[PDB]
């Protein structure tokens, strides 16, 4: 029952969130990683200073503050006993991403399985922020903050909220809370699989272009032009180059981390969007298969119908850099 | 007020209007709940004239909350002089002792953007009488201003209650408490899958093809949205009158037309809808043309 | 006054404003979002004097929302006279009654940097009544502080309303989607590959290399700039208008008045924007300057 | 008053001076952005007789924003003269008008820590008038408060605005891109590895080997400083004044005056740069005193 | 300069400091007596007992630009421009510019200091103090009307360390104020030589030097959780003896239970085990 | 009072000894606890005549605001008036009789904001500054002939309630000037156990009850988080209903369990109702 080491796992999501030293921190599973970042990444914001965004205060009070409503004070009468209502613009650290924040401090904290040392520092944190206001976090909350007006570094720490309370658990207890067994799932690794790659190469490959495309069928029916009933086809990603465009289909499968029989069901997805897939520059045409896998890596390259196709791996669990190396290693070969 | 000026026009099929028909002689507190451009605005001013059976301004009044509407403005509440202040008869209140002359003639209120302002802000103690069982002067009570408890106010039975609310905004998610106990909720459908919407642009020079074609991504679109919960449900979904309007003149619906209203209304909503998937606008709006 | 009047010194296409004369005429409310400094509010005082077909002030009125205007200052409100208060029409109220004043001339109402305010609270009532359809006596409505004897507002057809919302500033962008159903949307582009913006150089002592190099670094520039949405979307994407002005005296475009505007305007923009590498910074500031 | 009268104490070199007073005649709007101890307040008032030519204060006026600062305190908002209110023209509004008497006299307006207050609030209908381009009666515009369309604010041309803003906190920056393009923005450096600061040591009884074994070690510093911009970007970097004040009696700056503000000033700032590294504050610690 | 607890070094420093600087925020752990202190010192200062020219304040979060300053706000007759304190009290001391008048602000970590203090913010440093620095106010009528810190005005702050709020750095107030830590003073003899002065024993004074500072060096051996601003200050000792009990074992018993056990919670939170510990350390 | 009282006398003999000498005292316990009922009687026991003139009671509220605590303006039939509130009220009364000690009462201290209520003289009752040397002028006070100084003679109670897991960290403000003291409920004092059997109880069924209430004290806080010491059942409960002409019985108890403890039980937990049921009816027999 292998799966991937957690430490290299983190890397992964990082590129899928598009944005530090894990060797320090000894624990293995994955909750002391995500945790130590999030208790560190407060503190290197806090260095430079938290967010702080105007908030309109309209209110009752003896003076004159900002702006005073007359409406709302003659209709009150507040004048008899001194008092206006009147609108300013008190500057507060109870933001929504601020709150967010401090709230997730608390599911940190209550998480029945962790290192005790993060445990201790979380709180002392919670403790460090008496004006914010906590919070019942929802996806909703985290929907709204799609604006992103803070920094890219807010946007980094926050992303790590959103994996923390979807992948939050009770457990033993009631008030406490049981990490998620991601690994375990093949689907949302897949998904990581896939962001993984689509921002990945983006960086490293700034030779190559690289957008996800969306096909459409070379068919025609005389019953609906819509085609609502065909299934939609939407690539994985598109690694576009002047002489050679390259189609990638990827997927984590528990099978294949077996080194039998295989299986590679998604090829049959693959060689129907090179079908429907029409290039104007007509260079040429390539497709790759890459999957996990945990011991080693293996490449071939095939031609199967007019296409030139390879499958390969990647030996996960070896170290960041040389995977690094790998797979940039891996697309120059098939990206020529 | 014949039915036919009224319903031969209307995308919504005859079945909801009827159902509508039937709560509000009931219950007299109705909410229609819809994304904007859908003629919640348009049915109501409509739906008023159809219960009294004539076009009477007196007998119907309209109004659309904000923030600044308040209890002092809609019921009762004292207005300066140029010193003094004078206790001034709100809309409400006026609007009913109209309504307490002739008992037997139906008579509507109509509150456009209701969940924008507090209901109890506003209304406050009058939400006693305004339910449907507690209403008459049996139920009579003295008003916060009142300079006596001799005068009171009690809501005829013959008023009926109409608000119009958009489920198109966030916060609308935490729906009022206020509302929900004395409203009875109806939801208004996109109506792009009816025969109305797609004979009145027939009648205006269109090729069923087109006109059939559109729909079914129209109908598309707005399932795709509702799929979604946690940033749009299913209450944003488009409505039906972006394309409604601009024929006035008598130019024929197509492509050119439609690609019109495409990049110059729904191109940027979907940006905003769709800001975390760029592509994904790339990927509607490149479908819609073709 | 024509179109060859306005479209002289403009860098926009004729293309976009013809269109938007188009959805203008129909829809009445229209918003440009664009970046800063691509002259939106460069286009709207040449734009009000275009429908009316004169260049006329009195006809046209101009304003900014600053996220601090209100209902009581737009359109109804009550200000202190010497000892007491009083009720003042807003200037909004105050526009309407010069627009219905004569029909035949048409009267605009230009909003700055609209997407600050909270234009719900704001426009309240207006928000319905603002739309093409719903306008005149028909859909008279009676306002807030409007005196206890009926007396109603209601938008003149002749009206036109025009927004400008920067599309910088995330935060502040339109997410009332009721209200942006009133309004349709243009999109506007920086202008770099446009000749009459190169003309506009070339005229002004430039040359061609030069001018051509220039348009090919900010096109290639913005596209990185559209490549991210994560923070950087689309319409961040740099204006033409810090290159417009400054050379009024007679100073000739070159690398060296280029390399001020890099150094002094642009250069603390891109270290703002990206505040992750200054490579990228120091990448794109010396491939402009080389 | 003279140029060289300001340049015998400053530290900063001219070059940059020369470049921030053509920007100002040109731009009217600027913004210093350094750390704190570089003298921005120390230039400025300086800067505005150089600018003016004469030393008037009078057609100077000094102001710091901070969050208890509004658009009713800056340009115009109704504020109590006793029993009854009045509107009170605020004070850039009341310095507008002194220029208008004068035009020809430039006038000069200097906020100090402007990056506090919400400039978004508090500009606003001047955000847009401020511009370079836009000053004049024919850009005049109506205010908030103003009674009619017909009172009108226009920024004078001979006006001149002066921005000043810390870089030390990432919180507090002017992120609004669009009021970004209204002023240009000059970096200020703390400038250590100048003469004018050599010789205001040598001139002040100070040894040479110190002043060289001085520059260099907080030049390094600050490099240090600049390459960690994730951490603490070039705007964080110590400024000059903390050794520059302090020598007034005549005390010469040996190396236990150096050591003594050091320990007093400098280590906790370095305790607060380091909060991670003990060693880090011990590595230039000691590095300073030997 | 008899009575007090902390080094004569320590003091020297601040006059001198503070004489040139005209600016200081004092630093450390509550009950060290930073009140007492400046109290004290302010004296030496004027070099005579007047209370008049002194002046104390201790803010809170809700203190604000409208109470210190200035501010509209009621008379029986209506709304004025009503003049906080600090108007009034330099007004005070610019009406007498020879002597030396004294502002102290307490609990000052509490507020958002930059909002309290406003356009002072800049004012206050000691060259840019006269006529020349003159601005008018936020709520002034009239723009010739101006306010500017006499060169006399020196001030003081007080600040408790133990409560750090992640919310608001500024380093450019930091540019004003120069800081001044206070350490407990344990170990100075002033400390000892009052109990020794008060029929202490003498091993029960150095008995607990040994037990405070044991308990003092953990606090600041985790410099992020805690530090040397955490740790217990002495005050608590000064007080409740003067009444003629003279210390005993029994005395250091009831203060342990009496007032740091919450403290150790406070800073040993979620570990009774180390407040058990270090509590029953002590009593032993 | 002593006997009548029952927490343990030591505690008692423990808060005169810290009042006295700080001045500023709150305690925090359980609801039901008989905090204000404490509060006066250990009052008339500090002042020692049972005097109610000297004593003053305020309940806190999130409303509660230095007009309505100590000064503010109120509208006059034309015009308005400065008027005074309780605290300025109360302390000049008891500035006339420096040696006559004078107590107030505030309960509920931690749902308002002490800062915005108390204000300038927040610092002015701390037990260091006080008298005319500390005077300052108030916000309100136009003219600076008088100034607002707390004499040495106050004494100021708090009551605050460990009862909500809602409540978060107590305020900065409240832990510096005050001396934080946790109150028992009583169960095992024998002054509480005299307090029925003086009711002719049975001593089997006085006995049976503390060990089952004890039983249920240690479980509400064996809980490490949600539930602490603070949340135990307190005796009040128990008090009304046995002195006032019926006798104690189980069937007495029996009802007192489904009014008080039951609902209280369901309030703590909010998840089990078997969890509540196993405890109701242990409680029951
Ligand atoms: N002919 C016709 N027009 C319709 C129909 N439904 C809506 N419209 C048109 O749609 C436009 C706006 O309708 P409206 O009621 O205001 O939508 P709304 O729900 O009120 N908008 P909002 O929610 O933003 O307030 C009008 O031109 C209206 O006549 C319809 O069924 N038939
Ligand atoms: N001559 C000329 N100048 C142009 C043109 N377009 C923009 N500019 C110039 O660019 C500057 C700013 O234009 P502006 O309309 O204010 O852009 P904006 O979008 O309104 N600014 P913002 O978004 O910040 O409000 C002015 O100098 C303007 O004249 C143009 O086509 N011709
Ligand atoms: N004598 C002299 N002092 C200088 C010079 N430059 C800066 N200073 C001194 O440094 C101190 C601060 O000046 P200031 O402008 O306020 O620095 P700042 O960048 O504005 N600081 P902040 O942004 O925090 O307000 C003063 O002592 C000032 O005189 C200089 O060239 N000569
Ligand atoms: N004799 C003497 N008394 C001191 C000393 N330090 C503090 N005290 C007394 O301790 C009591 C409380 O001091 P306080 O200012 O409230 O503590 P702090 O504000 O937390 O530092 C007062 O009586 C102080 O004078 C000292 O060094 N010597
Ligand atoms: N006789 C007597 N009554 C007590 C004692 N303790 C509490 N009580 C009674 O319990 C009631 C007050 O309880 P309390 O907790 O203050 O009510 P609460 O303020 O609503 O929580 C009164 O009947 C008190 O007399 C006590 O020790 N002796
Ligand atoms: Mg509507
Ligand atoms: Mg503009
Ligand atoms: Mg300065």
């Amino acid at each position: 029952q292998p799966v991937i080491p957690v430490r290299n796992i983190y890397y992964m999501l990082t590129y899928a969130w598009g944005y530090a030293n894990l060797e320090a921190i000894p624990g293995n599973n994955l909750l002391d990683i995500l945790g130590y970042v999030l208790n560190k990444g407060v503190l290197q914001l806090s260095r430079r200073g938290l967010e702080l965004d105007y908030n309109p205060n309209t209110e009752i009070i003896p003076g004159i503050k900002g702006r005073i409503e007359f409406a709302k004070t003659i209709r009150g009468f507040h004048l008899n006993h001194g008092k206006t209502v009147s609108t300013f613009d008190m500057l507060n650290e109870d933001t929504l991403a601020n709150r967010i924040i401090k709230s997730t401090l608390a599911i940190l904290i209550k998480h029945e399985k962790l290192n005790s040392t993060i445990r201790d520092e979380a709180r002392s944190l919670y403790r460090k922020l008496p004006g914010i206001s906590t919070l019942h976090l929802t996806p909703q909350h985290f929907s709204y903050l799609n604006g992103g007006k803070n920094t890219r570094y807010y946007k980094f720490v926050i992303s790590v909220c959103k994996f923390i309370v979807n992948n939050s658990i009770p457990g033993q207890n009631k008030g406490h809370y049981r990490f998620y067994d991601f690994e375990r799932n093949e689907k949302e690794m897949s998904l990581l699989y896939q962001k993984f790659l689509y921002e990945f190469c983006r960086r490293e490959l700034t030779s190559a272009n690289t957008t996800r495309s969306y096909l459409k069928w070379d068919a025609s029916s005389i019953s609906d032009q819509s085609l609502n009933l065909l299934p939609r086809m939407e690539t994985d990603i598109t690694i576009r180059s002047s002489e050679k465009i390259l189609i990638v289909d990827a997927k984590y499968y528990k099978s294949i981390f077996s080194r039998e029989k295989f299986h590679s069901q998604n090829l049959y997805q693959l060689m129907n969007y090179l079908w429907s897939l029409k290039p104007e520059n007509g260079e040429n045409i390539g497709g790759l298969l890459i999957y996990p896998h945990v011991d080693t890596a293996v490449k071939h390259r095939y031609k199967i119908n007019g296409f030139d196709i390879g499958l390969c791996t990647v030996n996960l669990g070896q170290e960041w850099p040389c995977i690094h190396q790998e797979l940039l290693d891996i697309f120059d070969e098939y990206l020529k | 007020y014949c039915l036919e000026d009224a319903l031969n026009d209307l995308f919504i099929p005859e079945t909801t209007i009827e159902t509508i028909l039937k709560r509000l002689t009931i219950k007299k507190n109705i909410i229609l709940q819809g994304p904007p451009g859908v003629g919640k605005t348009f049915v109501a001013r409509r739906l008023a004239y159809l219960l009294t059976g004539e076009k009477a301004p007196q007998r119907v009044n309209m109004v659309q909350f904000h923030q600044s509407y308040s209890y002092e403005d809609f019921i009762q509440g004292y207005r300066p002089n140029g010193v003094g202040f004078r206790r001034k008869d709100g809309i409400f209140y006026n609007f009913c002792q109209q309504a307490k002359e002739q008992p037997e003639k139906k008579y509507i209120f109509i509150i456009d953007e209701i969940n924008r302002a507090n209901l109890s802000k506003v209304f406050g103690e009058v939400m006693m009488l305004m339910e449907h069982d507690k209403r008459g002067e049996n139920w009579s009570v003295p008003l916060t201003y009142s300079e006596n408890d001799e005068e009171r106010f009690y809501v005829p039975e013959n008023v009926y209650i109409i608000g119009l609310m958009n489920t198109a905004d966030r916060s609308l998610a935490v729906v009022d408490y206020a509302l929900r106990r004395r409203f009875s909720f109806i939801d208004i459908e996109p109506g792009f899958d009816t025969p109305q919407f797609r004979n009145f642009l027939l009648n205006k020079k269109a090729e069923p093809s087109f006109v059939e074609s559109l729909c079914q991504k129209m109908n598309e679109l707005n399932q795709e949205i509702s799929k979604e919960a946690t940033i749009l449900g299913k209450g944003f979904r488009i409505g039906h009158s972006y394309f409604c309007c601009g024929l006035e003149d008598g130019t024929s619906p197509d492509t050119q037309w439609l690609n019109e209203i495409v990049m110059t209304d729904i191109a940027p909503l979907l940006e905003e809808y769709f800001f975390d998937d760029p592509y994904k606008q790339q990927k509607w709006t490149n479908k819609l043309l073709g």
